[PDB]
């Protein structure tokens, strides 16, 4: 399952 | 930014055997960036139905794509890969060799 | 033995009209299990392994939320990072993210990794012990000090170790009759002349899984590393990987040569020798 909730922006 | 030419490798799925059904591949990897044309030719031209692998890519970024169709060989057909991308001046060609 | 959960993402930019194209890829191991394409029909995580189709509505539905953000996320890093690096706005640019665990073999976390490249070049990722970034210049470094004040690590480090784990098990269990199946490669050698002295002896390993493996060529018991090609891993399509190593001998020297195959499924390393 992959990573949540929401990948921070760079 | 960096650009990375395609290695390319043309085989059988199965051991080779001529009048049996197989798969022929055409593996194409280590290049950047992602855009590529692969195509697969019988005596030449190009086959029509071809899939490929979802891309990915490895530890050093590079990408790497499984371009496959199904096919009969025969003593007298001839099947190669075609590759383009922006690092090749003219695309190259690998013939199919069963010994490879 | 080991194994690993691994997630693959390619966001490229398309300047003149639109958003990135976005492919996402899920791993166990040499198995891919899931995929997304922002050109497919579905805008849905679809499988691509029968053991993960028994997950659930809810599943797909997370799972796909999440792909998702993650696709909206690289779309607004290549504007940030287009301006980092002072690019304009006509040429495609690539972001891509890979990240998942490893475990052993008694299936325990042994480690963990997220990391991040910009046009194919290192940009920025988590260290070994999860707690701090590796930033190859100045503008991977602003985002560098922007994850560390949003405590990006300690969010990853719970995933990577936990929950990266829980589900790899999960899958293990679940996918158990391929996944725990070690598969081991089928062998033979090929003969080969050029000329009346000298001759290319192959070994072949077809067939195997997972795809790690060891092909080796001695000389009179020796190991003998000169004179020898070594193909990429490459995949058969069915699931399974192949590969050969070649040595070029004297003619009629050929009996001195033996090829050793290494690999997971054999109980002992094999060897293989040309007869006459």
């Amino acid at each position: 399952a992959l990573w949540g909730p929401d990948p921070a922006a760079a | 930014m960096i650009q990375r030419t395609p290695k390319i490798q043309v085989y059988s799925r199965h051991p080779a055997e001529n009048g049996k059904s197989n798969f022929l591949n055409c593996y194409v990897s280590g290049f950047h960036p992602s855009d590529i044309e692969v195509d697969l030719l019988k005596n030449g031209e190009r086959i029509e139905k071809v899939e490929h692998s979802d891309l990915s890519f490895s530890k050093d970024w590079s990408f790497y794509l499984l371009y496959y169709t199904e096919f009969t060989p025969t003593e007298k057909d001839e099947y190669a890969c075609r590759v383009n991308h922006v690092t090749l001046s003219q695309p190259k060609i690998v013939k199919w060799d069963r010994d490879m | 033995g080991s194994h690993s959960m691994r997630y693959f993402f390619t966001s490229v930019s398309r300047p003149g009209r639109g958003e990135p194209r976005f492919i996402a890829v899920g791993y166990v191991d040499d198995t891919q299990f899931v995929r997304f394409d922002s050109d497919a029909a579905s805008q849905r995580m679809e499988p691509r392994a029968p053991w993960i189709e028994q997950e659930g509505p809810e599943y797909w539905d997370g799972e796909t939320r999440k792909v998702k953000a993650h696709s909206q996320t690289h779309r607004v890093d290549l504007g940030t990072l287009r301006g980092y690096y002072n690019q304009s706005e006509a040429g495609s640019h690539t972001v891509q993210r890979m990240y998942g665990c490893d475990v052993g073999s008694d299936w325990r976390f042994l480690r963990g990794y997220h990391q991040y490249a910009y046009d194919g070049k290192d940009y920025i990722a988590l260290k070994e012990d999860l707690r701090s970034w590796t930033a190859a210049d100045m503008a991977a470094q602003t985002t560098k000090h922007k994850w560390e004040a949003a405590h990006v690590a300690e969010q990853l480090r719970a995933y990577l170790e936990g929950t990266c784990v829980e589900w790899l098990r999960r899958y293990l269990e679940n996918g158990k009759e391929t996944l725990q199946r070690t598969d081991a490669p089928k062998t033979h050698m090929t003969h080969h002349a050029v000329s009346d002295h000298e001759a290319t002896l192959r070994c072949w390993a077809l067939s195997f899984y997972p795809a790690e493996i060891t092909l080796t060529w001695q000389r009179d018991g020796e190991d003998q590393t000169q004179d020898t090609e070594l193909v990429e891993t490459r995949p058969a399509g069915d699931g399974t990987f192949q590969k050969w190593a070649a040595v070029v001998v004297p003619s009629g020297q050929e009996q001195r040569y033996t090829c050793h195959v290494q690999h997971e499924g054999l109980p002992k390393p094999l060897t293989l020798r040309w007869e006459p």
